[PDB]
């Protein structure tokens, strides 16, 4: 509490420090990797057990049958935004007879982050979401920050060891863009992505949780022994 | 967001309310004013002072009309005087002029304005009005009456009293010059003499604002042929009639 | 005492660690709870709690930590029980709401997630909706129950708004010492009565009192017979059949 | 110590909060606005900060109504909120009067809303400079709006990190043409002055985006510059810097 | 409306209420009471509208007893009467109309005199030596005036009231199957099973 | 107590630290004003200075027209100038609505004073940082000046100036009415009072002017107008030929 | 207002809940003891100050219902708010569910009421602890509950709150057996009076006693009766102490 | 913000006590002295004004004595400014009760209603408590004459004889020494006057600085004469007790 205070402070460095702090929420979270092609999106998520009598913590939430989100960070924070994205999608289905597109939903979300930074007694949400979908304009992968920035990427990560996933994806980038209508290949290259983002916790067929979306396939979540064909 | 709903007013640890002490100190930074209650009237007097000498003070007033029997005059903060005079008028009309059709008693009006000062001490988001007001008026049952509402929200009746920075001197003076028989004429020559000890600048009837809650005037009513509607007992005296009283000491 | 921090005038504020500070503080209040051990089998879930007493005057058979939420969902509460009084009431309302709407059982996970939604509501006035708590709760639950579509479940609900499915979980003061042993002794070959006795055996090690039936309490959830709280005499019987097996090692 | 709240005053006339908000905008990226005779040309620098990014699929230039471009720098989410408000305020005008909001009338709505957040302790001041203008029927206009809730007319305006350089090149261009230049011809000059304004900041690599509202080529609606025109403009600037 | 009569005896108020209850065109019940003891020494009987009567009658017992337990002393019948008046008064102005006609009878042990009151549905309090509402009232008001005396013993008040019952039965087209009798006196609030 | 200078509340001394700072934020821009009474007219000039070439000069103003016969000339910052401008326009319209004739100067002065008063008495309220001068020609009171200020106090005048160097201007007006022995300039042409005013402003500030360093407003009866830059230059050509 | 007045403390408490428990400790002492055919609440009447009329000063045991009495210790302002809220419930129960309250439902209500002012902000916690006693309707289980300002209720077979309460609790482990309560009103009363004569002292002045017998029998005992019991306890105690003393001498 | 500037004023200290109540009680001990003495025929409430001058009017002053209702008057000691809201709330409550039950208010009800108002301010809102201490004189059927004093917490206790404001402990001892259980209004007046003569900062106690009112069973069989005395009737009983 000097310049480092609540959501109202500047701060002679143009910052607000509430934003950097909520971005350590993400860092303290488990790793997740997204990657897309022009015909398929794939999210490959690392769940995290608390103990061996505890289960693994769901990391991927279905928003729609062509739209999905997967969180990284604080689970209570995620649940206020996840309810929100599904709510405006069903709203767009009702009113406009239309799927709520991924790019537009990034803009809606953006302003929802902004006003709890605007108002005193607010706080930024300490969750960053990766949001995939397939619409009438094709595949999109958005990376959402506690900042409120929405950005469009071919493949990204957030978590711990997020740097190691992006370096694998910088080499192999032009390979997965020209693989199209073969979802299998994209899934495996993302397994391979999250291999460089292990804390020696292993690749395991109940640690890794997949969800895909196609042109030709709904949103589907693979878990348990639906992941064994890659692993 | 907003949550000022908690008072900026608290009790100091040695007893009292801290802010009303600070506010009384601010009343000794203002102008000087006095009021004398005679047998046959009330006279009120104050000094006209202005920021720049090229300022027009004749188009400006520091004795204001609340109702046609009841006038006020201040010593203390200007901005705070101006707003509280308009509410005095708004509560006198809504709470006795719709409910009984006629202008309030002076005692009833003093309590109406003392609730406004109380609710500026109480409640969050506020501080007291930093003024001492004289509320002089006439009512039909306790005769002529003069009150002083202090920044606290108490009032006290007096027979003559003074306020502002020259208050100690002025009151010592009024202690011998008041009497159980007094004429309104004699009270006018008195009030000028005292307030002359309190003025250190120019001295003229253009600078001394005199109003009397004397006796009715049928000419300031604007109409005739009703004996039932009486004239205002207040009468602000134009500057020329005041310039005469300078010699009539 | 008086921890070195920068916030104690906010409640939804960060934190150079990057985690809510109040939430953090809450999990270090579950260790002032009394020890509740809970073993999940595939044949029932057993919830045992040390009731805790503090005088022998204290009548302790009219106090319990076991609360029936509905016929097929049990809960045992540990931590600060004034907070949990409000939490339990909320779930009971939801459970009945689902049976009104659909004339069907509520999922064990679906209910547990709902009381997590309640716990996220601390705040001065944030987000779109009103905040009707100022401060997060300091109580954690072992919601046992049985649903038709995943069988027997045991969940741990945190005052964080986060939930993990456990197959045995301990909460309270003696939580750490219990759970070490849970990691070691549990297998998926337990039955209803072997699990039952396994609760009183580890509950004896984290017993700071004396193991008897007036300070230890059992409860089961069985599919076709519902949630049934073991009477006190039957709990006495099990304590004795423990002593046969404790002089048989 | 006068940073407690945004309603406080300092004895040097300062209001520490608000001045610190300018530090936030200086970390932006170069953004220009060209007041031409026929209309306006906005351009924004879009950094490619990674090769994993999908180029020309993110906009930082969004229209408000159909004839007011708004291009912002500073805090990108915060500007998306200030742009979002002015679509509500703009549409209210059109309903109530059946005419699209005039550019000087729009200037007032936005200005007033930013000024408001320094009169209450309930909210935080916005840390953006927004640059907006377009063509109305009383002609083309340009405004630069401060995070202080202050604005003035401009014959050219700029913001960013390369703002010393931009504002400077823009004096040269108003000294080439005292009678001003075509918005047709301005497509190629926005390209030029963002490029010299990136020599300070040449650590990174960028994609040029340009937009215009002109009466002469886009019939007063604010459309994007695209196609062959866009890539010729890029080529123009490159030959100039070499 | 049905039977509901008061007579102010020297030392007591004798109230009586109809047994018969007809909602629809079939008598459904015929031993029901229409009276609820407010306080140890004030009884209130009611008739008026169906279903309005049962709810609003429970409402007054609740509130007057709320105040009784606050002050560990009981309100005078004059004071309870005024409360019932107050409420119904607000209710003819208010959105939903109540329509409850009440005889409040009590023995005040502090004025040492039995008190009888008639509160109509409009909201008019009146002290009376005998009273009645509705249909029954039209035949009895004149019948009680005839034979009365200022001071009459308790068992004389019963005999008179049974002349009024007996008369009613002949003349009314409605059937009421006899009354229930209650005495409110200085020695408490009792019933007489003799009809 | 400990806070009396970041919230509005009396000091130990009985003064308001917060409000004083508002009066110490009025000399930032460094605009000066001069206003004089004709016999049938009111004249006010204000400075217009732009620091760089790339501001368009037309939009840079300080003379803002509230009512049809009342002009309002603002000394202090341009964000709080716009909030004050807006507010008065709302009240002025409101007045016309409920009494049936367009708002007197006197009452418009009294109204903005009561709004200033509230901002120095509410905890979470930022005082206005402006002195407003209202110039009018009334039909009942004639040419008048009332000046409002952050305190919430107003005062009338023969003539007044504001700015950092205002003392020099006090001297010129004091001399002017020391010689005449009347309380206003006696001129029948609204133009030469604009001329007299400028002459005293050149004398007083010790500095030469141009059309663009001036900004001139005149209230005659039943209209308020501002002079354009062309019409301003002419007054300086008729000043030399006096 | 809506600002937090309770902020969770990192030592596993809330600061203001612990301050509230202290506000009862500096409060006046109540002793409550349940028999097997009565409940008895004895409460101290502070009468240190002279010239006080006790007839117009209320008692520190207040009957909520006609068969449920409540005594209290702690702050005497705040206590009156909990008691007005609890009388309102007592009637409500009759209105919507009929029958008078059971001891348990009310006890839970007072507990949730003090609980609301922690968890909510802008409302600070109370500092009052109650002994809630009575019999349920048509039963004769004497039920003695205690509520505390943390928002927790406990049943107890005998309980004490207020100043030097711990010293009284020590007495009750040895002089009241759980398995055998006293079996007469008169014995149970002489037991609680003896407890009051130790931490309040100064004759029968300060001693107030409410005795409840099943089925709506609440009576509060006259000064004269109290005067008889107190003087008997002192003489009986003098007679006993002295003969034990003698037997010690020789042995 | 707001959170920043908040002190917290309704919270506890480790004492389990509220500063703003003690601080209020302190400020009543700087004001004028107020005494009530209950006779078997009446109640005398006698109050000393903390200000006086030979230019103070006495003839429109009822700045400590105020009628709440025609059977209930109070003597006021504390912040006079605060008290005025509470007085008019008290008059309105009296009237509410009187409206709905058509019968004169008990003294018990009216003292408790005020105590709860004061209670509301310490309980919540972050407000300061009104700093007033009341002595209520009342007659009601049930208990006859009744005397009650209440303090800023919101707590009341009945009394036989009491003193509040400045010299609380001193005047009280005097009252213990000369109190007869039964008195006449004349014995109550005699005691009351002499105590305030023994506690005043001026060299002699004068009529021009005394407010004095009674409620007298000077009228009989369910009728009471309420009196607010004029200062010239106060002058006259001051020579009877021989002060003057």
């Amino acid at each position: 509490n000097n310049y480092d205070g609540d959501t109202v402070t500047f701060s002679p460095t143009g910052r607000l420090f509430q934003v950097e702090y909520a971005l350590e929420a993400i860092k303290q979270g488990s790793v997740t990797v997204g990657l897309r092609s022009n015909t398929h999106a794939v999210l490959v998520a690392l769940k995290r057990n608390a103990d061996e009598l505890s289960s693994y913590q769901k990391k991927i939430i279905k928003c729609d049958e062509h739209m999905g989100l997967s969180l990284a960070g604080l689970a209570p924070d995620a649940r206020v935004l996840s309810n929100y994205l599904r709510q405006q999608c069903n709203y767009s289905s009702l009113v406009f007879n239309r799927k709520l597109a991924v790019e537009r939903a990034g803009h809606l979300l953006c302003d929802k982050a902004q006003k709890n930074t605007q108002s005193y007694g607010g706080r930024p949400y300490g969750v960053g979401l990766l949001i995939i979908g397939y619409d009438k304009s094709g595949a999109h992968l958005l990376e959402f920050q506690p900042s409120g920035n929405v950005t469009e990427l071919y493949g990204t990560a957030i978590g711990a060891r997020s740097q190691g996933a992006k370096t694998y994806l910088e080499r192999t980038l032009d390979t997965f863009i020209k693989i199209d209508g073969n979802p299998d290949e994209l899934i495996k290259a993302g397994v391979e992505a999250i291999s460089q983002s292990l804390r020696d916790e292993s690749l395991t067929v109940d640690n890794l949780s997949i969800a895909i979306v196609g042109k030709d396939t709904p949103f589907t979540i693979y878990d348990g022994e639906a992941v064994a064909k890659y692993i | 967001t907003d949550r000022y709903s908690f008072s900026l007013t608290t009790f100091s640890p040695s007893g009292k309310l801290g802010q009303i002490d600070y506010a009384l100190t601010a009343v000794k930074q203002g102008v000087t004013s006095l009021g004398i209650k005679a047998t046959n009237g009330v006279v009120i007097a104050t000094e006209k002072k202005s920021s720049s000498p090229l300022a027009m003070s004749e188009t400006l007033s520091k004795v204001s009309l609340l109702t046609p029997d009841i006038g006020a005059v201040y010593s203390g903060m200007g901005p705070d005087y101006r707003v509280l005079v308009d509410k005095s008028r708004k509560v006198a009309h809504t709470s006795y002029k719709r409910i009984y059709g006629e202008y309030p008693p002076t005692k009833l009006l003093v309590s109406e304005v003392a609730k406004i000062m109380q609710e500026a001490t109480q409640s969050g988001g506020v501080r007291p009005f930093g003024v001492s007001l004289l509320i002089a008026g006439h009512d039909e049952f306790n005769g002529f009456s003069l009150y002083q509402v202090d920044p606290s929200g108490s009032y006290f009746p007096w027979k003559a009293t003074a306020i502002g920075k020259g208050s100690v001197a002025a009151k010592t003076f009024l202690e011998k010059r008041w009497n159980d028989e007094l004429e309104l004429e004699d009270a006018i020559h008195i009030a000028l003499l005292t307030l002359k000890e309190s003025v250190e600048g120019e001295f003229n009837g253009d600078t001394i604002e005199l109003a009397i809650i004397g006796d009715e005037n049928p000419d300031l009513l604007g109409y005739t042929g009703i004996p039932t509607d009486k004239g205002p007992r207040f009468r602000k005296l134009t500057s020329q009639e005041i310039n005469d009283r300078l010699e009539a000491l | 005492f008086l921890t070195r921090s920068e916030y104690d005038r906010g409640v939804s504020t960060f934190s150079p660690e990057g985690r809510l500070f109040q939430v953090e503080y809450s999990l270090e209040a579950i260790k002032l709870g009394s020890t509740a051990i809970g073993i999940a089998t595939k044949e029932g879930v057993v919830l045992g709690v040390e009731k805790r007493a503090t005088s022998p005057l204290l009548e302790s058979d009219s106090i319990e930590k076991i609360v029936e939420i509905d016929r097929h969902i049990g809960c045992a509460m540990s931590g600060l029980t004034a907070d949990a009084r409000s939490m339990i009431e909320h779930a009971r309302t939801a459970a009945v709401t689902h049976n009104l709407y659909y004339d069907e059982d509520i999922n064990v996970e679906s209910l547990t997630q709902s009381v997590c939604d309640l716990a996220l509501r601390f705040g001065e006035g944030a987000s779109g909706e009103e905040r009707l708590m100022s401060r997060p709760f300091g109580v954690a639950l072992l919601i046992a129950g049985h649903d038709a579509d995943d069988g027997y479940q045991l969940f741990h609900a945190e005052p964080s708004g986060t939930f993990y499915r456990y197959n045995a979980k301990a909460i309270g003061s003696g939580s750490e010492g219990a759970q070490a042993e849970l990691l070691n002794e549990w297998h998926s070959s337990l039955t209803l009565k072997e699990a039952e006795l396994l609760v009183l055996k580890i509950l004896k090690q984290v017993m700071e009192e004396k193991l008897d039936e007036n300070n230890a309490q059992l409860s089961c959830i069985t599919k076709q017979d519902g949630f049934k709280i073991y009477d006190n005499e039957k709990t006495a019987e099990l304590i004795k059949e423990l002593k046969e097996k404790e002089a048989a090692e | 110590g006068y940073d407690l709240s945004n309603s406080v005053f300092s004895p040097d006339g300062r209001n520490f909060q608000v001045e610190y908000a300018v530090k936030a905008v200086e970390n932006g990226t170069t953004s220009i606005g060209i007041k031409c005779n026929d209309g306006v040309v906005f351009a924004v620098e879009k950094l490619i900060t990674s090769k994993l990014l999908v180029p020309q699929k993110n906009v930082k230039i969004q229209v408000v109504d159909r004839h007011i471009g708004c291009v912002y720098s500073g805090l990108i989410p915060d500007g998306r909120h200030l742009v979002n408000r002015g679509r509500e305020e703009a549409a209210s005008f059109k309903k109530l009067y059946k005419t699209p909001i005039p550019i000087p009338a729009f200037a007032d709505r936005l200005g007033q809303y930013v000024q408001a957040h320094t009169l209450y302790n309930s909210v935080r001041p916005f840390g953006v400079s927004t640059i907006f203008g377009g063509v109305d029927k009383n002609g083309a206009h340009l405004y630069m709006l401060e995070p202080s809730g202050s604005y003035w007319g401009y014959k050219g305006a700029a913001t960013g990190k390369g703002r010393q350089s931009a504002k400077a090149e823009l004096e040269k261009l108003v000294d080439h043409h005292p009678e001003g230049l075509s918005a047709r011809e301005a497509v190629k000059q926005a390209a030029k002055i963002i490029y010299l304004a990136h020599e300070d900041n040449k650590e990174k690599d960028f994609e040029l985006e340009i937009s215009w509202c002109s009466l002469s080529e886009t019939n007063g609606l604010h459309k994007f510059v695209k196609g062959d025109l866009l890539q010729e403009a890029i080529d123009f600037a490159q030959k100039e810097i070499n | 409306m049905d039977i509901i009569l008061g007579i102010r005896v020297q030392d007591s108020v004798i109230l009586a209420s109809s047994k018969a209850v007809t909602r629809g065109i079939s008598v459904l019940k015929d031993s029901d009471d229409k009276t609820r003891q407010l306080s140890p020494h004030t009884l209130m009987s009611f008739a008026g509208e169906a279903g309005d009567t049962v709810q609003f009658a429970e409402y007054i017992q609740a509130n007057i007893q709320l105040y009784s337990i606050r002050e560990d002393y009981e309100l005078s019948p004059q004071a309870v009467s005024s409360f019932v008046r107050q409420e119904l008064a607000k209710s003819i102005r208010s959105r939903r109309p109540y329509q409850v006609n009440v005889l409040i009878g009590g023995y005040d042990k502090k004025k040492n005199k039995p008190e009888l009151y008639q509160i109509d549905y409009l909201g008019t309090k009146v002290e009376l030596p005998y009273g009645a509402h509705g249909y029954s009232g039209f035949y009895t008001f004149s019948l009680l005036d005839h034979h009365y005396r200022p001071d009459m013993t308790t068992e004389e008040g019963l005999d008179l009231l049974k002349l009024c019952v007996q008369e009613l039965e002949k003349r009314m087209p409605m059937d009421f199957k006899g009354v229930i009798v209650k005495i409110v006196d200085k020695d408490g609030i009792r019933q007489v099973d003799d009809f | 107590a400990g806070y009396d200078r970041h919230i509005t509340i009396f000091s130990p001394e009985g003064r308001l630290y917060q409000v004083e700072y508002a009066f110490k934020a009025t000399n930032q821009t460094n605009i000066n004003s001069l206003a004089v009474r004709g016999k049938d007219c009111t004249v006010v000039i204000s400075q217009k200075k732009v620091p760089d070439k790339l501001l368009d000069p037309t939009t840079v103003s300080y003379i803002f027209c509230i009512s049809r016969t009342i002009g309002m000339v603002v000394n202090g910052p341009i964000p709080d100038a716009r909030n004050a401008a807006l507010r008065a326009k709302a009240e002025a319209a409101e007045f016309r609505y409920k009494y049936g004739y367009d708002m007197p100067c006197d009452v418009l002065a009294k109204r903005m004073a009561n709004l200033s008063q509230i901002y120095t008495q509410r905890a979470y309220m930022r005082p206005l940082g402006v002195i407003l001068t209202f110039v009018s020609v009334d039909e009942e009171l004639g040419p008048s000046i009332y000046k409002t200020d952050p305190a919430g106090y107003y005062v009338g005048y023969k003539a007044t100036a504001t700015g950092p160097k205002q003392q020099e201007i006090t001297t010129n007006l004091e001399n002017h009415f020391k010689k005449s022995k009347i309380d206003h300039i006696n001129e029948e042409s609204w133009e030469k009072v604009v001329e007299f005013a400028i002459t005293h402003m050149i004398d007083a500030l010790g500095t030469e002017f141009s059309k663009n360093d001036l900004e001139v407003g005149v209230a005659t009866k039943d209209k308020f107008f501002t002079l354009s830059a062309e019409n301003i230059e002419e007054r300086l050509v008729a000043i030399a030929e006096q | 207002y809506d600002r937090a007045l309770s902020i969770f403390s990192p030592d596993g408490h809330i600061f203001q809940v612990e301050y509230a428990l202290e506000a009862v400790k500096r409060g006046t002492c109540a002793v409550g003891v349940k028999g097997k055919n009565c409940v008895v609440l004895g409460c101290e009447r502070r009468s240190t100050l002279k010239l006080q009329d006790t007839r117009i000063t209320p008692s520190k045991v207040s009957k909520i219902d006609s068969h449920v009495v409540l005594s209290f210790s702690g702050l005497n302002a705040d206590s009156r708010i909990l008691i007005e809220k609890a009388r309102v419930e007592a009637q409500s129960h009759r209105l919507t569910l009929e029958d008078p309250v059971t001891v348990e439902y009310l006890t839970r209500y007072v507990a949730g009421v003090q609980q609301r002012y922690t968890q909510s902000g802008g409302v600070r916690p109370f500092g009052v602890s109650t002994l809630i006693a009575g019999f349920d309707p048509r039963d004769d289980e004497p039920k003695l509950y205690q509520t505390e300002p943390s928002g927790i209720y406990s049943s107890w077979s005998a309980q004490t709150i207020g100043r030097n309460s711990k010293t009284v609790r020590e007495f009750l482990e040895k002089n009241y057996d759980r398995k055998e309560p006293p079996a007469t009103v008169e014995e149970c009363v002489k037991l609680t009076v003896r407890s009051l004569l130790e931490v309040v002292q100064t004759g029968a002045k300060n001693i107030e006693i409410t005795v409840v017998k099943p089925d709506s029998d609440i009576v509060a005992l006259s000064s004269e009766e109290i005067n008889q019991y107190v003087t008997q306890i002192e003489q009986e105690k003098q007679e006993q102490q002295e003969q034990d003393k003698k037997k010690k001498s020789n042995h | 913000g707001s959170r920043r500037y908040d002190s917290r004023t309704t919270i506890f200290s480790p004492e389990g006590r509220l500063y703003q109540v003690e601080y209020a009680l302190e400020s009543i001990s700087h004001a004028g002295t107020a005494i009530g003495i209950m006779a078997s025929d009446g109640i005398v409430l006698a109050a000393e004004r903390k200000v006086t001058s030979t230019l103070l009017e006495q003839d429109t002053s009822t700045e400590k004595l105020y009628k709440l209702n025609d059977k209930i008057a109070v003597a006021v000691a504390g912040l006079t400014a605060d008290a005025e809201i509470l007085i008019n709330t008290a008059r309105i409550h009296a009237q509410n009760y009187l409206k709905t039950y058509n019968e004169d208010i008990p003294v018990e009800i009216l003292v408790r209603r005020l105590s709860d108002i004061k209670q509301g301010y310490t309980q919540h809102g972050g407000l300061r408590p009104f700093g007033v201490s009341f002595i209520y004189a009342g007659y009601d059927d049930r208990y006859g004459y009744q005397l009650y004093t209440s303090n800023p917490s919101g707590n009341y206790t009945g009394w036989k004889a009491i003193s509040v404001g400045a010299n609380t402990s001193a005047a009280q001892t005097l009252l213990q020494m000369d109190y007869k259980d039964d008195m006449k209004v004349d014995d109550a007046i005699e005691l009351a006057l002499k105590t305030l003569s023994k506690t005043t900062d001026s060299s002699a106690l004068t009529y021009d600085r005394l407010e004095f009112a009674t409620i007298r069973k000077g009228a009989n069989d369910g009728e009471v004469y309420q009196k607010i005395f004029k200062p010239q009737e106060i002058k006259d009983i001051l020579v009877k007790t021989g002060i003057t």
